[PDB]
């Protein structure tokens, strides 16, 4: 029951459809990515960060959380194609000017009072 | 006529009390007109008008070539207008300092000081307030 | 010394020509664009200072951010400031561009255009009158005035 | 109620149609624009000769912020916040307490200069005219930390423009 | 058409907060106490949810 | 009541009942509520599933033509289990009259687009994705309108923070614009200006 | 460690760090990437110059609002060094110029600019000195740009007992002279190399690498009295190493032999300019040196770093070199070099 | 009422300034400190009481609508003197 309208997909099956559909069109787009904005990244750096992006979000269970991140991700894509984005956005995907924050307790606990 | 424009010209250079105050003011302000001297500056500015030009050139200040210490003859801006001036000159009244001075009260600056932003006496800001929490000061005897 | 007088005249004829012949890009972002645009005007007629606006950045002396810069427009407003050839100068004018102003806490604005760009003379208001914007660019004429690029390099 | 601004047919005469040809072979609106602009050559330009001349103003005028005194030398200011809390940009920071003598005094004025939109909301607010926009618009800074105004710069504000300040209030309070 | 999703509501890959902000935070579900300085009670009337307080520290400039 | 009061008008009221009451009856399906505010405006609560008939009869009706969309926008209602409510403006020349629409959705359901009733829509539901998520079926291209490229959630919805996650900043190590974890210098200040002395006692809520 | 020292917030552009950081030498190459690193924490950063004020512009997005202090300093006055570290905990020391200019020699600004800054610094009760030194510096090297790094580390260490000296050996960057130097060659026809570079070893190191790695050692209790050698994780012949330059450029290699004497003739031809010089005989001697090895120093991954390997960001600084028809060629498209390591 | 601390900055009428630890002071080497030297406490403290004859008096800080809030004050107290809260100034019956 719980009587929910879907986006595009009722079951998780046509989601992940969708999702490996998105997938093949980044993994084509990456290179001609690197080419056009002049990244100094590999292709293989590209194609990890967007797998990495992928997993980010591997934990949904809901066939309309999963088409909204489909949709989302078909945004970005169109976004990078059409070169709306400059390199500077292709790049905030990597934090190159982020200093590493630490995750253990001790360390934490040396820097300051944030868990 | 044309002869009477160029007359005006030749009282207008003979006006500014000779040619080499005329090509004073025409370097200085690129400007020669003459007006009625309304008033001067105890930092040496001079403020004329003439009522006969449109409504923004009927007031003018020649600035001083001295001012606090530095050499104005070329490098002039205007914020070395004092306030009673500055009220007069941009037409906020029509009274002059001279004939309307402002109130006297004894805080009010002697000295007007021009904006001296890019100089060492330039602004630096700060925090006005005291600290506020206090650390305990260990003792100075050893304490075994 | 002769070098010295001789670098100190080069000097003072380059810092001459440079402060008299200041030529802005042709760039506005919001309301204090308009007020530049009565700085134009026969009132102020900033053209008899010998400042006259060129749409090119590689025609372009001086920069002048007038309005908000938000973070879309971020890269852009670098990438014209980087595409000036030196020697280039960036006059912020305005709250929004000095420091944020109005929607200095929000979520799409950049709190300072001096966190994109080296800024030279800072005007202020919301918007400066003209006239504050003429203070401020005869201000950048002076600043100009007082550089000793020779004297520097003979020195070395 | 409501007119036409493109609903007018052109006569078809011939002395109509010889007048639109020679509108068409020997130009006369563009002599006429011409003619316009040569007219405009010789009017006497709109332009004020800055820095010697100035633009005018009013007593209402809103430029850089004062802090006033009463005739005393005693300030104004009572720490209040109400310039704080209507401030639209929360450009001023005020801290506050008991002075010496028990007086209601600031120990902290800022105004964030870079934050402030100049719109004159806090010296409406304020209920003894302690805080003001005074004349001064010529103070632009070369650096942004000059624009960051704390207590002893709003005094000295208000020491340096208080005999132009008065006046302006004098001129104006009755209207406010 | 429905479809019958058995799920738990869920939607924070949507929201865009940064993880840190997720679940490192803790809020608080409460109606506010009256302000014992004034006897109006029309500041008690709805609930309010409000995040955890964290490091506030002074500005070297200006403080 | 004369001079600081503002007049009322009590005849286009009874003609916006009686045209809410018309509305109502011609399309039980959809219509949940309707309502006729004290300043004379109409408004009329509605099923989701009929924001493209409504609106369509609203536009082609005869006794109805409100041929201009003059707004459309999304509200923010956290308390609400249905949290955005999109409200609808429309304008009729032909009756110099006005009337709103209003509707609700959540997170997760789609809305259907309505740009084939009117065209000026596009932009509007465009904008209303981009602050609020709100996702709008059919729409023939929509993507973020106000925002910055490659922006992570959405600003007007009341959870989120009025000065984001991200703030932008040039670095000359990399050479370029960088994102980073917002900081401020001064903290906005929260103010509590809300009065514990009720203001408006015919508002009233009953006391639960 | 005075209460208004003690570092807060999340380490960002608005935080306090602590570290109150003097940079002689911030308007060079490195000092600007040294800059950014410590403004990037909320260091409050002061910054002597003596050039025109117009070229420290590029400084000043650096750090927060009052958070970068620019002064007017004298390398020949130590009254003017006082005034630049009164109230600093770390002074960093990054002076020096390839070229010797009419106003200071080698020994000017190698030896007698640090010892000056050490003992004013020490004077004044500076907590932290770092000192940057060369990799091959040397009493009898043929090149006196390193016989007086040598003189110079000595005195700062004599001066300045708990200074930490670091030691890198060939930066490579965008701004950096090295990849630069390689790609300028191309406009005269061939490559000159003594010996054809085949009997030369270098070990170049990233600028990020060096600037991290300072940036380490002033947080680092232990790094107080110690030395450093910053070097590359690979080490490469001069003669592969120019060959990878110009692959990734993809401009016409074309190398040739060229004897001592020639060069060192060619190099003062080029030292009579009264500018910028192209290149000096110590730059001819130092290009044709091999880089030192010293197991015996800590390195960078004492200090944290991971060393960044040339293949990764020759790029970045080569792409500006190519014409138009190469400018979008991809990274890993060049084959990276031979390296002799061991 | 000025002057100066032990490391010749001057103290403002708050009372601030930079200790000796402070790196701070670094921010007015080459420049200088912003001290307004009209200090109020002071300038009030030279005002002479008004005496009147009435248990209470009103005050308005001078110019009426320019002044401040008019409030009265009582001056039974004859130990001390009537302070206005707003403009500082004092008032006294005619004691002894
Ligand atoms: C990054 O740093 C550097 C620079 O900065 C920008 C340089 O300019 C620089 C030198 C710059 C060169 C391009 C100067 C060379 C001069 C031209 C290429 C002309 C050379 C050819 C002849 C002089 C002209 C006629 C040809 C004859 C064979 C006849 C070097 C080496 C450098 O390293
Ligand atoms: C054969 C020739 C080959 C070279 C040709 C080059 C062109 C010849 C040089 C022409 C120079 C003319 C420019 C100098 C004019 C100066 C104008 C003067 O008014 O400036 C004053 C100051 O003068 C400058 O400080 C010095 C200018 C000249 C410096 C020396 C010039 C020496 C020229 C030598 C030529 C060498 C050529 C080398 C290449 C062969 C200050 O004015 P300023 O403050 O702005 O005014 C502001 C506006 N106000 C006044 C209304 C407020
Ligand atoms: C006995 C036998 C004699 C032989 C015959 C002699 C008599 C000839 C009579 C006719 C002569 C006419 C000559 C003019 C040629 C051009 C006329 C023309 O038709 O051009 C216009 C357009 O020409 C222009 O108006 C030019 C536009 C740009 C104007 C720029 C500045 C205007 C000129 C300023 C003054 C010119 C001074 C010139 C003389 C300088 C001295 C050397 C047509 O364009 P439209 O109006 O759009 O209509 C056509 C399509 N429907
Ligand atoms: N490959 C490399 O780059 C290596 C560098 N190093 C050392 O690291 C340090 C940084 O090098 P790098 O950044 O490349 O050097 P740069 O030439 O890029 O910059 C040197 C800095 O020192 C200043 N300076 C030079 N001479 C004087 C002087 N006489 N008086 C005052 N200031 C002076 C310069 O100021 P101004 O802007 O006024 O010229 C400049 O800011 C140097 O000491 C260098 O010897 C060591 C090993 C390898
Ligand atoms: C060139 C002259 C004589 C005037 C006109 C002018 C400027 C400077 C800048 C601009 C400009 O006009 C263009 C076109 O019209 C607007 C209208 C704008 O808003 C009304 C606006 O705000 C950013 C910007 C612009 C352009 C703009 O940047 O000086
Ligand atoms: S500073 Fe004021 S006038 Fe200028 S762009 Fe911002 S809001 Fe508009
Ligand atoms: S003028 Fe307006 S923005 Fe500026 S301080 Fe006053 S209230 Fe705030
Ligand atoms: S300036 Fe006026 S409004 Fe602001 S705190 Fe002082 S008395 Fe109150
Ligand atoms: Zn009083």
């Amino acid at each position: 029951g719980t009587s929910v309208k879907p986006i595009f997909s009722r079951d998780m099956n046509e989601a992940k459809r969708r999702v490996r559909e998105l997938y093949r069109a980044w993994y084509r787009e990456v290179p001609n990515t690197v080419h056009l904005f002049q990244l100094d990244i590999s292709v293989k750096q590209g194609r990890d960060k967007v797998r990495e992006m992928f997993m980010k979000n591997a934990h949904v269970t809901d066939p309309r959380v999963v088409d909204l991140l489909v949709i989302k991700g078909k945004m970005e894509l169109e976004e990078t194609i059409n070169v709306w984005k400059q390199r500077t956005h292709i790049m905030r995907f990597f934090h190159e000017t982020e200093a590493p924050r630490p995750t253990d307790f001790l360390s934490k606990f040396y820097v300051g009072h944030d868990p | 006529e044309l002869v009477q424009v160029l007359r005006r010209g030749l009282q207008q250079v003979s006006g500014h009390g000779g040619l080499r105050g005329y090509l004073r003011v025409l370097f200085r302000a690129n400007d020669v007109r003459v007006g009625t001297l309304v008033g001067e500056d105890k930092y040496g500015n001079k403020y004329y008008e003439d009522n006969k030009q449109f409504f923004g050139r009927h007031r003018w200040v020649i600035y001083t070539t001295e001012m606090n210490g530095r050499d104005t003859f070329w490098d002039v801006d205007g914020s070395m207008v004092p306030p009673e001036w500055h009220r007069w000159l941009h037409c906020m009244t029509d009274d002059p300092p001279t004939t309307k001075p402002p109130t006297a009260r004894k805080y009010i600056w002697t000295n007007h000081k021009f904006n001296v932003s890019g100089t060492p006496q330039q602004y630096v800001p700060y925090s006005t307030t005291r600290k506020k929490i206090q650390e305990w000061v260990p003792p100075s005897t050893p304490y075994k | 010394s002769r070098g010295e007088y001789v670098v100190a005249k080069l000097d003072d004829l380059v810092n001459w020509a440079r402060r008299s012949s200041l030529w802005p890009m042709t760039f506005g972002l919001a309301c204090c664009a308009v007020e530049m645009m009565h700085m134009a005007a026969p009132r102020y007629d900033m053209d008899r200072f010998g400042v006259v606006f060129r749409a090119s950045p590689r025609q372009s002396d001086v920069m002048i951010v007038a309005g908000t810069l938000t973070n879309k427009m971020a890269p852009a407003l670098r990438k014209v400031y980087d595409q000036m050839p030196e020697p280039r100068y960036v006059v912020s004018m305005g709250s929004c561009a000095n420091g944020g102003g109005y929607y200095h806490y929000s979520y799409s604005v950049v709190r300072g255009c001096d966190r994109i760009v080296p800024v030279d003379i800072y005007v202020p208001g919301c918007p400066p009158t003209a006239e504050a914007l003429l203070y401020g660019i005869l201000q950048l004429q002076r600043k100009i005035k007082r550089e000793k690029r020779l004297r520097i390099w003979y020195r070395r | 109620t409501y007119k036409f601004v493109n609903m007018r047919e052109p006569s078809m005469d011939m002395k109509s149609v010889t007048d639109r040809a020679a509108q068409t072979l020997l130009w006369t609106e563009l002599v006429r624009g011409l003619g316009m602009t040569l007219s405009y050559l010789f009017r006497e330009p709109a332009t004020i000769n800055y820095p010697f001349e100035k633009g005018p103003l009013s007593p209402r005028f809103r430029g850089e912020h004062a802090l006033r005194r009463y005739p005393s030398g005693e300030e104004r200011c009572i720490a209040c916040k109400l310039c704080e809390a209507v401030c639209p940009a929360q450009a001023i920071t005020i801290e506050a307490e008991p002075r010496a003598d028990g007086s209601r005094r600031t120990t902290r004025y800022d105004i964030d200069m870079t934050k402030c939109i100049y719109c004159g909301f806090c010296q409406e607010a304020c209920p003894v005219d302690a805080i003001v926009e005074g004349p001064n618009f010529e103070f632009s800074t070369e650096t942004h930390e000059e624009l960051l105004y704390n207590k002893e710069k709003l005094l000295n504000n208000g020491d340096k423009w208080e005999a132009e300040i008065a006046a302006n209030i004098q001129a104006d309070y009755l209207y406010r | 058409q429905l479809i019958a999703v058995d799920e738990k509501l869920d939607i924070t890959t949507l929201t865009g907060v940064p993880e840190e902000h997720i679940k490192t935070r803790k809020v608080r579900i409460f109606v506010p106490a009256r302000n014992n300085m004034q006897s109006g009670v029309n500041n008690t009337k709805k609930w309010k949810m409000e995040f955890d307080t964290r490091e506030r520290w002074e500005n070297p400039l200006m403080g | 009541t004369r001079p600081t009061i503002r007049p009322r008008n009590d005849v286009v009221h009874k003609q916006l009942s009686a045209f809410g009451q018309y509305v109502a009856e011609i399309l039980p399906k959809y219509v949940q509520q309707v309502q006729v505010s004290c300043f004379n405006e109409l408004e009329i609560f509605i099923h989701p599933d009929g924001v493209i008939p409504v609106l369509t009869f609203l536009r082609d009706h005869t006794n109805a033509q409100f041929k201009s969309l003059a707004d459309l926008t999304a509200v923010d209602v956290p308390t609400r289990q249905n949290r955005f409510e999109i409200v609808y403006n429309l304008l009729s020349l032909r009756f110099n009259s006005r009337i709103r629409v209003k509707t609700y959705t959540d997170e997760l359901t789609p809305i259907e687009s309505s740009v084939t009733v009117y065209k000026a829509a596009n932009w509007y539901e465009r904008e209303i994705w981009d602050m609020f998520g709100v996702f709008f079926a059919n729409h023939p291209d929509l993507r973020r309108i106000l925002t910055d490229y490659g922006f992570e959630g959405h600003p007007f919805r009341k959870d989120f923070p009025l000065s984001g996650y991200v703030e932008l900043r040039y670095d000359d190590e990399v050479k370029r614009v960088v994102a980073e974890p917002v900081e401020l210098a001064q903290e906005f200040r929260k103010f509590d200006l809300n009065s514990p002395w009720e203001a408006f006692p015919a508002y009233r809520q009953p006391p639960e | 460690l005075h209460h208004a020292l003690i570092p807060h917030g999340k380490g960002g552009r608005s935080s306090v760090s602590g570290i109150v950081a003097t940079v002689f030498g911030a308007t060079g190459f490195l000092g600007r990437y040294v800059v950014n690193h410590l403004g990037r924490m909320g260091s409050q950063v002061i910054v002597p110059y003596r050039c025109e004020p117009y070229d420290t512009m590029h400084l000043r997005p650096m750090g927060d609002l009052g958070q970068i202090i620019f002064m007017e300093w004298n390398g020949k006055d130590k009254d003017s060094i006082r005034k630049v570290v009164e109230h600093s905990n770390v002074v960093i020391n990054l002076v020096g110029r390839e070229w010797e200019t009419k106003n200071f020699d080698f020994e000017d600004v190698f030896v007698k600019i640090p010892h000056a800054i050490a003992q004013v610094s020490k004077e004044a009760g500076v907590e932290k000195l770092i000192h940057i030194s060369h990799l091959n510096a040397d009493i009898k090297s043929p090149s006196r740009y390193l016989r007086s790094k040598a003189v110079g580390e000595k005195e700062v260490r004599a001066a300045f007992p708990e200074a930490t000296i670091i030691k890198p050996s060939d930066i490579f960057g965008r701004e950096d002279r090295f990849l630069n130097y390689f790609a300028s060659m191309r406009w005269f026809g061939g490559v000159p190399l003594i010996s054809l570079g085949k009997e030369t070893v270098k070990q170049p190191v990233y600028i990020v690498d060096v600037s991290k790695g300072i940036i380490n050692a002033i947080k680092d209790p232990d790094a107080k009295g110690k030395t450093f050698a910053f070097v590359g994780p690979n080490r490469y012949l001069l003669f592969d190493l120019v060959q990878y330059i110009f692959a990734v450029a993809y401009r016409p290699f074309l190398p040739y032999p060229l004897p001592h004497f020639a060069y060192r003739w060619v190099g003062r031809l080029f030292e009579v300019s009264p500018f910028e010089p192209w290149t000096t005989r110590d730059k001819v001697e130092r290009v044709h040196m091999s880089d030192m090895t010293l197991p015996h120093l800590p390195g960078l991954e004492d200090l944290g770093i991971q060393a960044t390997p040339l293949e990764l960001k020759a790029i970045e600084v080569l792409r500006r070199h190519r014409t138009y028809r190469w400018l979008t060629s991809e990274m890993e498209d060049v084959k990276p070099a031979k390296t002799v390591n061991i | 009422g000025v002057r100066t601390s032990p490391t010749g900055e001057k103290v403002t009428h708050t009372g601030q300034a930079y200790d000796d630890g402070d790196y701070r002071r670094v921010r007015f080497s080459d420049r200088q400190k912003e001290v307004n030297e009209n200090f109020a406490i002071d300038l009030i403290a030279e005002q002479p009481v008004s005496e009147v004859g009435s248990r209470v008096i009103s005050c308005d800080g001078g110019g009426g609508a320019l002044g401040h809030p008019r409030v009265y004050i009582n001056l039974d107290k004859e130990t001390k003197t009537g302070t206005c809260g707003y403009c500082g100034l004092q008032f006294r019956q005619p004691h002894h």
